[PDB]
């Protein structure tokens, strides 16, 4: 069963810094892709970036290119997001998701996956 | 990094970037003589060898495209010999590489290749071995200046294999000549498929060069994501770009890269890359592209559940597009390893315009309910074709399998050259016994193989050139095969009266020339000429006299055209 845990949310001036961590379990972490996607108020599912099995290959929407750094560490089976440069409009619920599969799969704007976690909710604001 | 020309010395060895700057040379400056290609070749390999021992050391910092155009711009002849590539050296890069890729001809108009007897070629082998196969390589090179020069030097490596084992023979000509055939055949088809692959991308688009990438890449990787395998697709095409577009250093960085990427994520990809990954650095991208399927993992769920059933099947379609159709095709593609590509594009298709038309429907889920059953009937089309002509080979055997061929097709279109019929059906029937061979499973995708070769060597033969089968040729890939495959009798020549597979050749040339003049006659009729025909060449060649030759054949001629009308 695929399991995946957000936490490092909170609230941060504009121009402020976090980093999101996610801790796996459940399935072979070191063999799959992993997202990162994000959800603003009101608004729809946002596919933020994504890393390969390995690492080392990375990729980031539009908005956050320049700004956030997804990254991962496959010894301890956790998945970082390091926001610099935070916006408001960064402001939001940000879910790590996989395609670990034999599961239902959903849409992210970029991606395909299959399971998300909780989610961790970043304030960016005053 | 620093001295990079240091870092791909050190990577290819001495021996390779020698042969290498040699084939890169000749192709550009391809009427130059041999000893000229040779000092230039020396001069950069000394050079090379300075930044080696120190990257520090002068113009050791340059790129490899400055360093090489450079050296081409210190050529004494370059403008009487080759008038305006002369122009190029006025100009900056990265515009001066592009100006000298345009004056890259195709076709030198040099004198064609006469191949020496073997002796002279074994002692000229003997007498100076390196000089022999560099003259070669050159003389090759300048001949097909768009040869991915790596595979040039694979090739080159067979040569010379080939020559230090059969030169040390009783026959020299018994196993040095098949072997040379076999090479020149190989090096033409390669040649064939790289300009196919090209031509397909500019003209249909990069879009459909993904759609087929993604297919094969699917059936040869099947442990892998959808997400690695698009990554793949994308790295793939941007390789093929840049290659067609003929530089020979942007085409191998990325060759180099894709494979250094492949190797570094192995165990997300297939068990089967890890021989592929320890080879040197010009093997290893050569050794991953013709690498084997791996296993498809065990239990992977219906496809169905994903597109047939689950609901946002519109929803994905209209929302992810390209993405959804593409998942479709590796999740196809990965489960079914014993289909040909083209097939899996065909239902691709289908599973599309199944989607395109429900989709806009009322109640798309009823009307996209059971597309699946409209896979049946496209793949069952070529697996019956593939039955019904392998049990027609295994009953009948090669030589007699060429000819039943031979007769199909000259009766189906009897227009073109006999010469290009005799040759294509000879090939057919060599598909033929490569194929049936396999395991029923490993036929389809085999085939796929051997008839592309096959088609696309008639299809660039009519450039100079029977209007029916352009259709054909001009179709998508996808479609070409079964668009063949649909060919009926044309129904709408006078009589002329004028050694193991050649003699069999002529036979043949014979076959199709009877079939020719007389398209109508029945098969027991062609049954009966062919047993006559075999029963006076072996009456003659046994008979003591040529005189049995001259009045058995009248007589047999006679004796047909009486059976004919």
């Amino acid at each position: 069963e695929v399991q995946l845990q957000e936490s490092g949310g909170g609230l941060v001036q504009p121009g402020g810094s976090l980093r999101l961590s996610c801790a796996a379990s459940g399935f072979r972490f070191s063999s799959y892709w992993m997202y990162w996607v994000r959800q603003a108020p009101g608004k729809g599912l946002e596919w933020v970036s994504a890393i390969n099995s390995s690492g080392g290959y990375t990729r980031y929407a539009d908005s956050v290119k320049g700004r956030f750094t997804i990254s991962r560490d496959n010894a301890k089976n956790t998945l970082y997001l390091q926001m610099n440069s935070l916006r408001a409009e960064d402001t939001a619920v940000y879910y790590c998701a996989t395609d670990s599969g034999d599961g239902k799969r959903y849409w992210s704007g970029e991606y395909f996956y299959r399971s998300r976690g909780q989610g961790t909710l970043v304030t960016v604001s005053s | 990094h620093k001295s990079e020309v240091a870092h791909r010395f050190k990577d290819l060895g001495e021996e390779n970037f020698k042969a290498l700057v040699l084939i890169a040379f000749a192709q550009y400056l391809q009427q130059c003589p041999f000893e000229d290609h040779v000092k230039l070749v020396n001069e950069v390999t000394e050079f090379a060898k300075t930044c080696v021992a120190d990257e520090s050391a002068e113009n050791c910092d340059k790129s490899l495209h400055t360093l090489f155009g450079d050296k081409l711009c210190t050529v004494a002849t370059l403008r009487e010999t080759y008038g305006e590539m002369a122009d190029c050296c006025a100009k900056q890069e990265p515009e001066r590489n592009e100006c000298f890729l345009q004056h890259k001809d195709d076709n030198p108009n040099l004198p064609r290749l006469v191949r020496p007897e073997v002796d002279v070629m074994c002692t000229a082998f003997h007498d100076n071995e390196e000089t022999f196969l560099k003259k070669y390589l050159y003389e090759i090179a300048r001949r097909h200046p768009y040869f991915y020069a790596p595979e040039l030097l694979f090739f080159a490596k067979r040569y010379k294999a080939a020559f230090t084992e059969c030169c040390q023979a009783a026959d020299k000509a018994a196993c040095l000549l098949p072997k040379l055939d076999e090479l020149r055949d190989e090096g033409k088809a390669s040649s064939a498929k790289q300009r196919l692959k090209c031509a397909s991308l500019q003209k249909f688009g990069e879009r459909a060069f993904k759609a087929w990438a993604v297919a094969r890449l699917s059936q040869r990787f099947p442990k892998a994501e959808f997400a690695e395998v698009s990554k793949l697709v994308t790295d793939l095409t941007k390789v093929h770009t840049e290659c067609c577009h003929g530089d020979l250093l942007e085409c191998a960085d990325d060759r180099a890269d894709l494979a250094k990427y492949i190797c570094e994520n192995q165990d997300s990809i297939s068990s089967k890359l890890k021989e592929c990954c320890e080879k040197p650095l010009l093997e290893k991208s050569h050794c991953i592209a013709e690498v084997e399927n791996d296993e498809m993992p065990a239990d992977l769920p219906s496809l169905a559940a994903d597109f047939v059933e689950s609901k946002d099947v519109c929803k994905n379609y209209a929302e992810a597009k390209d993405v959804f159709l593409g998942m479709f095709l590796y999740e196809y593609a990965r489960r079914h390893p014993d289909y040909s590509v083209v097939l899996l594009l065909r239902l691709a298709k289908t599973y599309e315009t199944t989607l395109e038309k429900c989709c806009a429907a009322a109640d798309p889920h009823e009307c996209y309910a059971k597309v699946f059953d409209e896979f049946k009937p496209l793949v069952e089309e070529p697996q019956n074709l593939i039955k019904q002509n392998c049990e027609l080979f295994e009953q009948l055997g090669e030589y007699k399998f060429q000819n039943a061929l031979l007769v199909r097709y000259t009766k189906k279109v009897p227009q073109v050259s006999t010469p290009t019929l005799v040759e294509v059906s000879r090939n057919l029937g060599k598909v033929g016994s490569k194929c049936c061979k396999h395991p029923e499973a490993k036929r389809m995708p085999c085939a796929e193989d051997y008839l592309s070769v096959v088609l696309n060597q008639l299809c660039v033969l009519h450039e100079k050139t029977s209007d029916r089968v352009t259709k054909c040729c001009t179709e998508s890939l996808v479609n070409r095969r079964p668009c063949f495959s649909a060919l009926e009798v044309d129904e709408t020549k006078e009589f002329n009266a004028e050694s193991e597979k050649e003699r069999q050749i002529k036979k043949q040339t014979a076959l199709v020339e009877l079939v020719k003049h007389k398209p109508k006659a029945t098969k027991e009729q062609l049954k009966a000429v062919m047993d006559d025909f075999a029963a006076f060449v072996e009456k003659c060649c046994k008979a003591d006299d040529e005189t049995c030759f001259a009045e058995e054949g009248k007589k047999l001629v006679a004796a047909s055209q009486a059976a004919l009308g």
